């Protein structure tokens, strides 16, 4: 039982920071995943990191343009949003990952999705 | 007639190709889990980890085996699976698992006139538990058992509890010391990996640990012994021997408590609710001794009797509040 | 083809499954045992570990041949396609046979049918011990072998050379650390069952237990802990903290002692020897705080002392007379 | 012989499809070792002989009784029995296979195995050390239900069970009873089981003498005190804390020789019953140096305590005993 | 068609020799590795491995097994693996390692229509990692796993990470509580022994050490047992019997904080981080009682006020100094 | 050429006796040895054994495999090692050992032309080693592997070190954190059983124990607390319960550290150098206290500064002393 | 990451001490290698050392003759080059080895090269 509030969502062209705010059963759900909706196209990976250790990984496109990172207090995740560019122009959601639910890469793995923020550039 | 039915299970496997599965090549054999739990024998805190007995049945139609004119069900020796096909089901977070093996190996097989197959093991299986001590040791664990086909996808195999909520049975037979169950619950979904999306079937349980033992052996001594601390300050400011003998001893009592305890437990980098009690009982048997550092500072070496009277209000009214955030925190 | 034919002419018309002389007289089986090394022996599971050369000899006149060759030393493989006899160690919990890296088993056939078939095994036996004069205590740890399903009608067991000489345990074999292997004593016995009766092999090892490490971690710390108790009485009555600290605190080193003594004492219901030592030296350190209790009181009722004077000499010689009952009772023997 | 293993139908029990095969069932406990109350569990090596008839194995050629090892083991069909309470079980296959057969002209089989077996019992460790638990063995087919394999003990079995023959190192066996569970009513049907109970008792305990009575001087120590005067108070106050410092390393120095399962034994009731007297005799002389500022709340105490202490013990060991 | 399927695989089986790999006598086959890190379980400092848990992926063409009239991948059942060549592939730093084999034998075997096989395994592997422990329990280690061919050369054999980089998945899933992985990387390379060049292929690990539970368990009680040690600075001269045993009972209390300790930590020969401030602490509170001798030797047994007055500066700013350097040079 | 090379080999082994070594009946098969260390994981005094990791390579010619029309040599797959003989080579000193089996048994079969057999394995070996621990923890072992032949004498086989003092390799790789390798030699010997005459090959090597964490560990606490107990002679003999107090103290924590230790040897019957050392310095700090008990005796009860005077120095003399006899007779 | 500096290249026919100072990572490279490149011929194992515990061993040309040590304090290791001779007179060079990176003669499984001493005599 995980809920997912984002905010953040800023116009620009640019740096900018999507914060993700968890609360509830955190610990069964070690993964939060980033994902990002375009209109009409499928929800795509952009990145993921766990809670404990803030192992992280990239989608190619985001690859060091993104970064990820998280606070334990808060339990907060943001994307650093970097370097932006008009391809960046979709509804980005944020989602919990159960332990053994498979690959970072795949929605269908994720159970719990926050409200969605759109960025637009 | 006995002739008979040797013959009709020698048809049945003649020209059996073991490597296919059930309709090979059409929809998904779809396979019914089953588990009677016998026991969980162990957990283990230090290892992260879990012991389970159970007997697991797998349950799932194969033409292949269909057979005519015998109305019973064919109770067969457990060789038999050796010439079928069985699901490649493995416990996808198991540490260490076998099949019982005395007197033969743990195992049944049961044809059925249709073609179902029923198939049991008496399993043993460490599993990982990852554990939140964070609140130890009045801390609720989510132990789980997870069931995937290794190897066939979705497309190929598809997994159900069979029974729906009555697929498992026997968790009132568990029976561990240290923990209650206070719910199961079992869940099925499809998992994607890199090499497709896979069936997977959870088992999981909510345990709760008994506080009963660690207020009586780790939280009892603690607090008769900051108690025990508070006595120098009823003792006179003039007994030095005495009162630092008193705050000296305590701490050290405290020490060997701490210690002692540590064994116990994993090595842990976050500070469990019990570390963080026993930190707080030595800050004040060590700050009762301080107490006196400040009463013999300037009593001789330069009221007295205030000082004291303040530290006897003050250090079990600190206490009593440590107790009070503590344990709301945490319980 | 010169061998091969030879091989394959024993092994025709051959039949594992009966023994030598099947119907006929009793299969004589000749054993004899090389201890390469006498493993640990575990008092706390009453269990001691052994690697031994375990060869057994017996004729077998199906397997005979005639050839230039007298002897023919076989590859182990070769084990698995003749009869065997089915020894097994009736004391042995857990046996281990080696197979690195290669199996370690020997087969050789001699002219006349003579088969000498040799094993590596490291066995683990049961040791019931009686530890009532621990550690100033010595057991005989059996090894007791015979077949598990021919009784004695369909097959016996003897010992290879004579009954001194088949067991052959070297001295630098001797693997034991806190034990002594005085000697050892080779019997055969004969026991019953529901499947019949059997001929079994039993060999005792006489181990006697070395006092040199518990002397100085137990005996020696505890007859200073009890002098030490003593010293309070030559201290004068005056000094009430003084001689307060010494006797409380004396306790508390002969707790420590006796707590850490318990992790190297076996866990068994009767008191140990060195038990009942820990147990009076204890109450030695306790009368020593309660005669000064006397003293206080006597003294400060009344307010050099008779008490103390009594104490001074009373005390080092109970002591010493209850070491030579102690020593006495228990080194004997 | 190999005649009967051509035609032999290793797959199916005999008389498939019609009565029940009678399995008589005899036990010989070699030993009992490893009775682990933290682990909840016990070792036991035992020669479990199987004797059921197989009409397809009837003989004529001779009236002698075929004696067989244990390669032949694998060509006939056996019962599927199993332990149920054992968490790990293994054969002996020093230096062979333990394993025998006897096939009689008539076509009984008498089928033995040396096996050791890790078993489970349930010990109830409230009146530990002063404890007797009950631990069971039991058997049972695994997959043929009542229609097809019934157990019961042989009438062999009162004689060659071995028990009374047992030492155990920290228990005695008081009691052993051997019973017939006709209706198991597992999942797959009716399941007879053949269960032996014997009754474990600690074989009154001695080596907790070694701990109880360093707990019983101990509070004794404390009351020392009492009889030292009140002046002294560096004296009074050391022997206090000290004895609570002892009484510390004797409590927590037996959880590492004890199990680590969480359960309220009566040894550790005996501790704190022991540790709050220490405690309240240091306390007492609190009352009686602030007091000060009389020897009757000394000389109370130098009687009350000692009274108390008598009559808790008569209430600790009267419900434990 | 089962049939179909049957006859096609039957047929590539026939005659098909395991002994030589694919392509023998020619160039050499290229084989892509793939993993998927389950788990790490532990992390022994004490024995110097750590136990690794994966799903082992080897990717290869056999072109003796292409097939054509099939537009699938075969799924066959883990049992066709006794009847393929595979790769000799081994775990060089490995100590102990197995298949998982319940329910069965946790392997993978898929064909392609083009003769590609992907082979996977699910392995628990404790592999050997020697660690550095002079920074303890400050320190990073780099705990590797070094995959090789055992008998093929690379005339015969080469490794690659298939997919580069994301070759290895799943290290976002380790979990472990006392360390963090800080970074992983691939690495490809030749190793030369007397019996030829070999294919090798290094998977590496950062771990670090998270030092919050030390700073409290360790630390901190040393930190409060010396400072303690300082009050008697503070007290009476005249009270002997009192600061005589606050010097010894901080020291004993140094030395069962000591030694209880040394049951957690492996044999080494070297000063670990943690002994030498250990090491420090116990001179410090050493030193402080023997403060008190010089103060008793001059005052009574031959200024008294001064020589305490300056330690009373001099012992808490030394300590200040020698944590100052310690965890400068350790952090 | 697949199908050349398959005939070739099928030919070898067809009507091959595995159960006849090569030359039977003539002279001995020259078997050379030659092992590649990978590591020693372990040396235990308390188990009296070591546990070495190595890659063991045997080297013989058997005519029965010699091939021509192929200028290769063939590397086979491990399980063609079942058709071959192999020598009957085992480790007379082992306790437990392994062929490590993932993902295929640690194992190689390499023929050449002229007959030549190069079979290599991968072992971990759990290995007797009896110590002399009267010297220890200053103590030097030697820790053997012993290597022959189980059923064959030297009538029948023969073994050598292959390369002569170069066929151990990797000494270098070894890295036990409690040993330095001083040495290591090569022996080759015959025998002598009741049953015959048998060819051995012995490893050895020379340990020596890193003096440097006893020193700190268990040395200097015990320097230290024998020190600390001559304070008290330069106490005032006034200061009964300071004096007394110090004495008991100091012996009560010899005591702690003395039990504290004892958890990590062998229960031996002899007195370790260790044991000699902490068994003096709880004889000193016993003999202090007992000093006090002779000035307390005679002042009071009855000069006390002349025993007091000589205390103050024949006490650390004794002890340098000790130290001197004890560190020249060990080192 | 190892760093290799070389020093002690004199002229002689003769002593001479060799001296080879690593800074880095040397725990993940334990074996200290020397080798030699006259000029032409191929790079040639002289001996090498384990900086943990010193376990030694040379080539033939060299045996008894160089001798090999270290001392971990400054992290350096010496060829004590005793009894020289024209056939060495090459480019010595320093390298490092990682734990499991083959066998001891081999230059190709060294990775850190120092510069490399010239020595004639
Ligand atoms: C210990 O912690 C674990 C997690 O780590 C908990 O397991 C979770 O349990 C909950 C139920 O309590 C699971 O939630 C359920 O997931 C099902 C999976 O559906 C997937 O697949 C289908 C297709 O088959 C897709 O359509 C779907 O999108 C998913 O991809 C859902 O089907 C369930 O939905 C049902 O209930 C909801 C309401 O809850 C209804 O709205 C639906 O219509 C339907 O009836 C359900 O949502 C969750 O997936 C589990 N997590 C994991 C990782 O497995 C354990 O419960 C916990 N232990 C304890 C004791 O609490
Ligand atoms: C834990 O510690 C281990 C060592 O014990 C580290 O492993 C080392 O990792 C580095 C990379 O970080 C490796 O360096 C690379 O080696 C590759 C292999 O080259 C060898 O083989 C080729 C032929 O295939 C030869 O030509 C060559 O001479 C070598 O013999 C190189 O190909 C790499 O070169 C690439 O990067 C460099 C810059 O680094 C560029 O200059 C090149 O152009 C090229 O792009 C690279 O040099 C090193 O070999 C590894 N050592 C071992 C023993 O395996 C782990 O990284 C460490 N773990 C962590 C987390 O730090
Ligand atoms: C067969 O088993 C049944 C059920 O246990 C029993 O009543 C009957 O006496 C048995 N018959 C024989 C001959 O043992
Ligand atoms: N059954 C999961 C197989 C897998 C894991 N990772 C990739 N493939
Ligand atoms: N695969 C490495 C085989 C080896 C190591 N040493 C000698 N041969």
């Amino acid at each position: 039982q995980v809920q997912l509030v984002e905010s953040g969502g800023g116009l620009v062209q640019g740096s900018l920071r999507l914060s993700c705010a968890a609360s509830g059963h955190t610990f069964n759900y070690p993964i939060m995943g980033w994902f990002r909706q375009a209109p009409g196209k499928e929800r795509e990976f952009v990145g993921a990191i766990s809670w404990s250790g803030g192992s992280t990984s990239y989608a190619d496109s985001v690859k060091d343009r993104f970064t990820i990172s998280r606070d334990n207090a808060k339990n907060t995740v943001y994307l650093e949003m970097n370097n932006l560019k008009p391809e960046d122009t979709a509804v980005y959601y944020c989602a919990a990952k159960g332990r053994y639910s498979g690959g970072l890469y795949y929605p269908t793995n994720y159970d719990y999705w926050g409200q969605g923020t759109q960025v637009t550039v | 007639n006995m002739s008979f039915v040797k013959e009709t299970v020698d048809k049945l496997l003649k020209g059996y190709d073991i490597r296919l599965r059930p309709d090979f090549g059409g929809p998904p054999v779809c396979v019914g889990m089953n588990i009677d739990i016998a026991s969980i024998d162990m957990v283990s805190e230090v290892n992260m980890d879990y012991t389970l007995t159970m007997y697991f049945q797998q349950y799932w139609r194969d033409k292949r085996l269909a057979y005519s004119g015998i109305p019973l069900n064919l109770t067969l020796d457990n060789r038999v699976a050796d010439q079928l096909w069985v699901p490649d089901t493995y416990f996808l977070n198991d540490k260490k698992s076998f099949v019982h093996g005395v007197t033969v190996k743990n195992r049944m097989i049961r044809l059925h006139p249709d073609g179902t197959v029923l198939y049991g093991l008496r399993i043993t299986t460490t599993a990982a538990c990852m554990m939140d001590l964070r609140r130890y040791p009045l801390d609720e664990q989510n132990c789980t058992l997870e069931i995937e086909s290794y190897g066939y996808t979705t497309d190929d195999i598809e997994f159900y509890w069979r029974g729906g909520d009555k697929a498992v049975t026997g968790v009132e037979r568990i029976e561990l010391p240290q923990f209650s169950i206070v719910e199961h619950r079992l869940v099925s979904r499809n998992v994607v990996f890199a090499t497709g999306a896979y069936p997977r079937l959870s088992l999981s349980f909510r345990l709760k640990r008994n506080i009963g033992y660690f207020i009586l052996q780790t939280y009892m001594p603690s607090i008769l012994i900051t108690i025990l601390s508070w006595v120098s300050f009823w003792i006179n400011y003039d007994a030095s021997a005495a009162r630092v003998a008193l705050g000296i001893t305590t701490v050290l009592t405290m020490t060997t408590i701490n210690t002692h305890l540590r064994e116990t437990l994993p090595k842990i980098p976050y500070v469990k609710a019990i570390d963080m009690y026993l930190m707080g009982c030595f800050v004040f048997v060590f700050l009762a001794l301080l107490e006196y550092a400040f009463v013999n500072y300037i009593f001789f070496g330069r009221d007295v009797n205030a000082i004291d009277r303040w530290s006897r209000i003050v250090f079990p009214f600190t206490f009593s509040l440590f107790n009070l955030v503590y344990w709301l925190y945490y319980v | 083809e010169n061998f091969t034919r030879i091989l394959d002419s024993l092994l025709d018309g051959y039949d594992n499954r009966l023994r030598p002389g099947f119907g006929g007289p009793v299969t004589e089986v000749k054993t004899d045992i090389y201890v390469t090394s006498f493993g640990p022996v575990s008092d706390v599971e009453m269990e001691y570990t052994m690697d031994v050369f375990f060869r057994q000899t017996w004729i077998d006149k199906r397997l005979k041949y005639d050839g230039p060759i007298e002897i023919l030393r076989l590859n182990n493989m070769m084990v698995t396609k003749v009869w065997t006899p089915d020894t097994f160690f009736r004391n042995g919990k857990k046996s281990v046979s080696h197979n690195m890296t290669a199996p370690n088993k020997l087969f050789r056939i001699m002219r006349n049918g003579t088969i000498l078939y040799t094993m590596r095994l490291t066995i683990s036996a049961e040791c019931p011990m009686r530890l009532v004069d621990f550690p100033m205590d010595g057991h005989a740890c059996p090894l007791k072998f015979g077949s598990y399903a021919y009784p004695k009608s369909e097959m016996i067991y003897t010992w290879t050379k004579g009954p001194e000489k088949s067991v052959e345990v070297p001295k630098e074999s001797s693997s034991l650390v806190q034990y002594d292997l005085i000697g050892q004593t080779v019997s055969s016995e004969t026991i019953k069952s529901i499947t019949g009766e059997y001929i079994v092999m039993t060999v005792y090892f006489h181990l006697r237990r070395k006092m040199g490490y518990f002397m100085i971690q137990t005996y020696i710390p505890c007859i200073m802990t009890v002098i030490l108790s003593q010293v309070s009485f030559w201290i004068n009555k005056e000094s009430v903290p003084a001689r307060t600290v010494f006797g409380i605190t004396t306790v508390l080193t002969m707790t420590t002692l006796s707590i850490s003594a318990r992790h190297s004492l076996p866990k068994v219901s009767y008191a140990t020897a060195m038990d009942w030592f820990i147990a009076v030296c204890f109450a030695f350190v306790f009368s020593a705080l309660i005669e000064f209790a006397a003293v206080n009181y006597f003294t400060n009722i009344q307010m050099t002392s008779k008490i103390d004077k009594y104490a001074r000499i009373l005390f080092p010689v109970t002591f010493g007379a209850f070491n030579m009952v102690y020593w006495v009772v228990y080194l004997s023997k | 012989l190999d005649g009967l293993i051509a035609g032999y139908a290793r797959n199916f029990r005999p008389g498939i499809g019609g009565p029940p095969v009678n399995v008589a069932l005899a036990l010989e406990v070699a030993s009992i070792d490893h009775i682990s109350e933290a682990n909840m569990e016990y070792t036991m090596t035992v020669f479990l002989h199987q004797s059921w008839r197989d009409s397809r194995l009837s003989y004529n050629h001779t009236n002698e009784t075929l004696g067989l090892d244990s390669r032949f083991v694998d060509k006939l069909w056996l019962p599927d029995t199993f332990i149920v309470n054992a968490k790990s079980a293994w054969f002996h296959d020093v230096t062979v296979e333990n394993k025998l057969i006897r096939l009689q002209p008539d076509g009984v089989i008498l089928y033995s195995i040396r096996i050791t077996s890790t078993v489970a019992c349930d010990m109830d460790l409230a009146k530990y050390p002063m404890d007797e638990q009950e631990c069971m063995l039991d058997l049972e087919s695994y997959g043929y239900s009542s229609e097809d394999i019934v157990y019961y003990w042989s009438e062999s079995q009162e004689h060659i069970h071995g028990l009374d023959k047992l030492q155990l190192a920290q228990f005695t066996i008081t009691s052993y009873r051997f019973t017939t569970e006709l209706m198991n009513f597992k999942s797959a049907g009716q399941f007879p089981r053949l269960s032996l109970h014997f009754h474990l008792r600690r074989n009154r305990g001695v080596y907790i003498i070694q701990s109880y009575m360093p707990s019983v001087l101990l509070v004794a120590m404390s009351w020392v005190s009492f009889w030292i005067s009140q002046a002294a108070v560096p004296a009074r106050v050391s022997l206090g804390i000290t004895t609570v410092l002892t009484m510390t390393t004797l409590m927590v120095s037996a959880r590492s020789s004890l199990p680590r399962a969480s359960a309220i034994k009566a040894l550790d009731v005996y501790f704190w019953i022991c540790y709050v007297f220490v405690f309240a005799a240091l306390v007492e002389y609190a009352f009686a140096h602030f007091n000060a500022d009389a020897d009757t709340i000394d000389i109370y105490a130098r009687a009350v305590f000692p009274a108390a202490f008598a009559a808790v013990n008569v209430i600790y060991w009267a419900a434990y005993a």
